């Protein structure tokens, strides 16, 4: 497999035919076609292509030559070049900067009068690039391009049934995507009606006789239907002039009907490539679907004069019957209703096709200039600079990766969060669906996500189903339609000849299951295979209407769902919940990869590019905490740097250490060094725990956990968070506000951590309310008040020109400053405009487990730590062993996720080595496991794959073999299930309980993030209500259900005192304080400004509205 | 009669009551938790969306 591979072995029976292809693949393809990589290139013309060009090429291609309206001169564009970046990853990043890189092109200007040639290099500007991660460096941050699912431009074929008197109407609809609409429907009036451009209904006969159709030749072809016989019969053109001009005259009345116009309206329509376009992909879609122009390439972008014709017939065909169709000049192909939700339809917008729209615009508006320029300047004395602005095209780009919704800020919360958001496959954005919209229509698992959407794994927030993964097997098509591999079958023997196909390439085949037996020789050995036919339907069929078979059983399911044990075992909804929970684990101080797992935890760890592996083979020239050093075979030195105690954008603390040592040989693709949540290159999300099912004094009670002491005192699962507090300081209308270690009005004690500058010293500990940077504003009038004047004179303190508005830690956090960037305008800084200076300060501290902190596993088994026991106190095995959590009983039965128990018999098979006694031959429950499989020591690691695991009975044999402890005795008996001593009382438990190995991790959702309180703080500017939307002192909301239950519980005073004392009584607010204050009663409320502001506002629209008695 | 039939000729009084049962809606989705500060276990789904 790989250099590295720690062993672990597999309880898979299955071969693996196909490897799984690079997970980042997605990412990466799109952006090597977009710039024309000569390995894109490569590969390209591999396949099967004839120079091949690539996206900024067809841009260019597409928009020049450009000519002036005199016709006099032309521009135009080629030969798209690149040059090296500018800074590297990690500069960029420090300072903030952009990784992009220099773009060229050669144009060239003609000039048609004369015949001058001017051939130059323009600078297009810094294009942003991506790193080998795929993930673009803006301003200093890793943001991520999701790629877009939206509905491919083509001709559709539905039918509808109306609702007001029965029967059935059929209809096609034109998508062309970049142009204007046609379409043709059916009445129930027996007719074939044409509504061009949406406006209104018109007969067929008339749009055939405008293209130069005439009565003769329509009742010599369109012979078989008799609808469009009675079309015919209604017609009034006699024609095909007459036809032009009475579309002219419907479409707009109001202009002048003459023929020459009439003619050019309808060719400017549909038939100019400037105005209407199929955007390459519809033109794809049509020759699939009616069949014209197969095998030669096609490059036109209108409809062709066959292509009307073929749909209007196709649409009559599909109301008359029947199932095919062939016209002269293409290939026959069958009849049927499309659907909108089926994926030959969908197809995906990736990360160099939304740049390359975004590049597309600029260019017009840039174009829209360029001709201008043209048109205003001298001859004679223009060159490709005078008439060529990048401004437009550039600010375009650059929008587009700051604004779009598809560009978003990158999860980095753990290695897998980042490599699930990279390949995810998003269905909203511009020119998507509304959040708001397609209920229970567009969200639903269509029979076709099988092989190319994972269907199981989604977020369940507002874009549940909307956004989905790319599942393990699936590469995009050069059009954009997932494809997925299958496994050729002929005369029932399977063979290697893996084909890539599209969900309707396989609407034509039967496909069979991946674990479906088969001979040594390849044949079938059972009559009636499990397959799917073209219905998206399971059926029973016989071997040899087998066409395809699945390349292996975890073809289906995504990257982040084939992490998950026993997944067969799970329930649908909590394996979603254990999907979506496998993203937010922390990284742990100390990492452990799982005692029992999927062969998905070494892949994904390599794939996320959380890991250093090796460029090249070598000898590890040396090693440090900072980098490492190797020497290649061929002498070429290679160092690569280890970013250590690097803040993630969601706070979490992402650091690398070195797994290798000085003379180790290391092979290419060797991982030598481990991220965050990776150990010897294996996915390490959570820990092993010693787990017993059973209740306990209820303090387990609803989903609640118990953790042994033991996790806080080894650190099992702490971990560290790092946040940044930034300031700047800027000119002002009354000065320059500075940033001086003097503070006014403020103790000498408070600022004693202060450097000589103003800034926390590095290493200092900060807790809520110190001082991490001094600030001071001029503040103007003074006008002190006689008390202050008299107490500042017994006092002797002058007054000062500044106020103190130094920056303070916000409450509930605390920590170690681990780092501190500064900038300035002193130094040449990029700092935006009045800014003086900024800076920055890290605060990094180390949370352990406490109460109430969520802890789940990989199963949708979740909870908050109810109660944290000493060590003593938690029920032990009967050699000494404290078990380490405790989960409730109760709670897995009905949650439908027995998987989780089953972990955790396998993983205490693992934790403790087996025996099978295989010396008087394979027992019968044995005779299925791999021959590495019969006997392993303690502490080792196995494999479960997904849908091709361990088997329960082969699990329930194995529990019987464990090996003895150290004192020669077996803790777990046949049934998986030890005694446990109370460690309270001393007693033995009656009856014995299930204990073992569970793999558990620990959520973001911490308590210290989700504590809120308040008692006076900040009001709002215009309700005066109490602001909320932040942790320091936001309000709680206090809804009109709760007021319906104050009003229940009769609770008049409650209501009144809540309503206006605490909200937006500003009278009665200070009162109140000043009665709690003082000891004195409180006082009865007035009324609230929610009141008078309505009163006046309703006087003001002159309604005399009183008051009396 | 059954050929006449019937018009509804400015039936404006409907389009109010429709407005009327529309601005009350609004109200009703208004009433349920909003996003803003909510306190379940994990943010799922609202009828909102
Ligand atoms: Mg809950």
């Amino acid at each position: 497999s790989v250099p590295g591979a720690p062993n672990r072995v597999s309880f898979a029976k299955l071969r693996e035919p196909l490897e799984v292809p690079g997970l980042l693949d997605v990412q990466t393809d799109s952006f090597e076609w977009l710039v024309g990589s000569d390995r894109w290139r490569q590969a390209a013309i591999d396949r099967g292509e004839e120079n091949p060009v690539g996206g900024l090429e067809e841009v260019l291609a597409e928009l020049s030559p450009i000519e002036d309206f005199s016709g006099s001169m032309s521009l135009s564009f080629s030969d798209p070049r690149f040059d090296e970046v500018k800074a590297s990853v990690d500069e960029c990043k420090d300072k903030d900067m952009t990784y992009a890189a220099p773009l060229f092109v050669t144009a060239e200007f003609i000039n048609n009068n004369t015949g001058e040639i001017k051939s130059q290099t323009v600078f297009m500007g810094d294009f942003p690039m991506m790193t080998e991660k795929g993930t673009f460096i803006i301003n200093g941050t890793e943001r991520v391009v999701v790629s877009q699912l939206v509905r491919s431009p083509g001709v559709y074929f539905d039918e509808t049934i109306d609702k007001s008197t029965e029967k059935t109407l059929h209809s096609v609809k034109v998508i062309p995507g970049r142009g204007a609409w046609l379409e043709f429907d059916v009445d129930k009036r027996d007719t074939v009606g044409v509504r061009i451009d949406r406006k209104r209904r018109q007969p067929v006969t008339v749009l055939l006789k405008a293209l130069g159709w005439t009565n003769e030749q329509i009742v010599e072809r369109f012979g078989f239907s008799e609808i469009m016989m009675g079309t015919l019969e209604k017609d009034t053109t006699s024609g095909t002039d007459e036809a032009l001009l009475d579309i002219y005259r419907k479409l707009r009345p109001g202009e002048p009907p003459t023929k020459e116009s009439a003619q050019t309206l309808l060719e400017n329509l549909f038939f100019k490539e400037k105005r209407y376009d199929l955007a390459r992909v519809g033109r794809y879609k049509v020759n699939k679907k009616l069949g014209l122009n197969a095998g030669k390439p096609i490059t036109s972008s209108t409809l062709t004069e066959e292509d009307v014709v073929a749909t209007i017939e196709y649409l009559v065909r599909l109301h008359e019957g029947q199932t095919s169709m062939t016209v002269p000049g293409g290939v026959e192909v069958p009849v049927e209703v499309d659907d909108i939700d089926h994926f030959g339809n969908r197809r995906l917008r990736t990360v160099g096709e939304l740049i390359q729209n975004q590049i597309r615009v600029g260019l017009s508006r840039m174009e829209r200039v360029v001709r201008e320029r043209m048109t205003t300047q001298d001859v004679e004395a223009i060159t490709p600079q005078t008439l060529i602005n990048i401004r437009p095209v550039v600010a375009a780009i650059k929008e587009f990766f700051g604004t779009s919704q598809l560009s978003q800020f990158m999860d980095q919360n753990n290695p897998l969060s980042g490599l699930t958001h990279k390949r995810r496959l998003s269905a909203l954005g511009p020119g998507g669906l509304s959040r708001e919209r397609a209920g229970l229509e567009v969200r639903d698992v269509h029979p076709s996500h099988y092989g190319r959407m994972c269907p199981i794994e989604t977020p369940e927030g507002p874009n549940i189903g909307l956004i989905g993964s790319l599942s393990v097997y699936a590469r995009v098509n050069p059009f954009g339609f997932i494809e997925t591999p299958y496994r050729k079958v002929e005369n029932g023997v399977v063979t290697d000849q893996i084909d890539y196909l599209t969900a309707d390439e396989e609407d034509r085949h039967v496909v069979a299951q991946a674990n479906s037996p088969t001979d040594e020789n390849g044949r079938f050995t059972e009559d009636r295979v499990m397959v799917r036919k073209k219905g998206g339907e399971v059926e029973f069929v016989s071997a040899d209407q087998v066409d395809y078979m699945d390349v292996s059983p975890r073809q289906m399911v995504s990257v982040a769902t084939a992490m998950i044990p026993f997944l067969e075992h799970d329930d649908a909804n909590r394996a979603l919940m254990g999907a979506n929970m496998q993203r937010q684990a922390v990284p742990l101080v100390r990492s452990e990869a799982p005692l029992v797992g999927t062969g998905m935890e070494l892949r994904a760890a390599i794939d996320a590019g959380d890991v250093v592996v090796a460029d090249k083979t070598g000898v590890i020239e040396e090693v440090s905490a900072d980098y490492i050093t190797v020497m290649a075979d061929d002498g070429t030195r290679q160092s690569y740097r280890l970013r250590k105690f690097a803040r993630s954008n969601h706070g979490t603390c992402a650091n690398q250490r070195p797994i290798v040592d000085a003379g180790q040989r290391v092979e290419a693709g060797q991982v030598i060094a481990d991220g965050p949540c990776t150990q010897n290159g294996e996915m390490a999300l959570g820990k092993n725990l010693l787990v017993a099912i059973m209740p306990w004094e209820g303090h387990n009670y609803e989903d609640a956990i118990i953790l042994s002491n033991r996790l806080v005192e080894e650190d099992v699962l702490t971990s560290i968070h790092i946040e940044e507090h930034e300031i700047d300081a800027r000119d002002t209308k009354l000065g320059a506000e500075e940033i001086t270690r003097d503070i006014p009005n403020v103790s000498d004690e408070v600022l004693a951590d202060l450097d000589e500058r103003g800034i926390v010293r590095i290493g200092a500990e900060v807790r809520d309310g110190d001082i991490l940077v001094g600030k001071v504003t001029p503040k103007g009038e003074t006008e002190l008040t006689p008390e202050e004047r008299l107490l500042r004179a017994i006092f002797g303190e002058k007054a000062r020109e500044v106020r103190d508005t130094s920056l303070k830690v916000p409450h509930g956090e605390s920590g170690k400053v681990i780092g501190i960037r500064v900038f300035s305008r002193e130094d040449d800084d990029e700092l935006p405009a009045g800014v003086n200076e900024l800076v920055r300060v890290y605060v990094a501290q180390k949370r352990k487990i406490s109460d109430g902190d969520k802890l789940a596993g990989r199963h949708g088994n979740k909870g908050v730590i109810g109660k944290i026991l000493p060590v003593e106190d938690m029920p032990f095995l009967p050699d000494g062993t404290p078990v380490d959590i405790i989960l409730n009983t109760h709670g897995v039965p009905r949650r439908m996720n027995i998987g989780q128990i089953l972990e955790t018999h396998l993983g205490w098979v693992a934790k403790a080595g087996w025996n099978i006694d295989v010396a008087a031959g394979v027992p019968d429950w044995a005779s299925k496991l791999p021959e590495e499989l019969y006997s392993a020591p303690a502490d080792s690691t196995v494999a479960t794959p997904v849908f091709d695991g361990a088997q329960e009975g082969e699990l329930a044999g194995l529990l019987g073999s464990t090996l003895p402890n150290r004192d020669g005795e077996v803790m777990v008996d046949a049934d998986g299930k030890s005694t446990l001593f109370d460690g309270r009382s001393g007693e033995p438990f009656p009856y014995p309980v299930t204990v073992g190995y569970m793999y558990i991790l620990k959520l973001h959702h911490l308590v210290d993030d989700k504590i809120h309180a308040r008692s006076t703080g900040p009001y709002s500017m215009i309700t005066q209500q109490p602001l909320g939307g932040k942790a320091q002192f936001g309000g709680q909301r206090f809804g009109e259900m709760e007021c319906w239950a104050m009003q229940a519980y009769g609770a008049a005073y409650t209501l009144q005192e809540l309503l206006t004392i605490k909200s937006d009584d500003t009278v009665g607010r200070v009162k109140v304080y000043e009665a709690i204050v003082k000891g004195e009663n409180i006082p009865e409320p007035g009324i609230p400004e929610s009141f008078k502001v309505l009163l006046k506002e309703l006087q003001s629209l002159c309604l005399n509205v009183e008051v009396l008695s | 009669v059954d050929l006449l039939g019937r018009n509804k000729a400015a039936d404006e009084a409907a389009e109010r009551e429709r407005r009327e049962e529309e601005a009350y809606a609004a109200g009703v989705l208004d009433l349920m938790v909003d996003r803003e500060d909510l306190m379940d276990d994990e943010d799922h789904l609202l009828a909102q969306d």
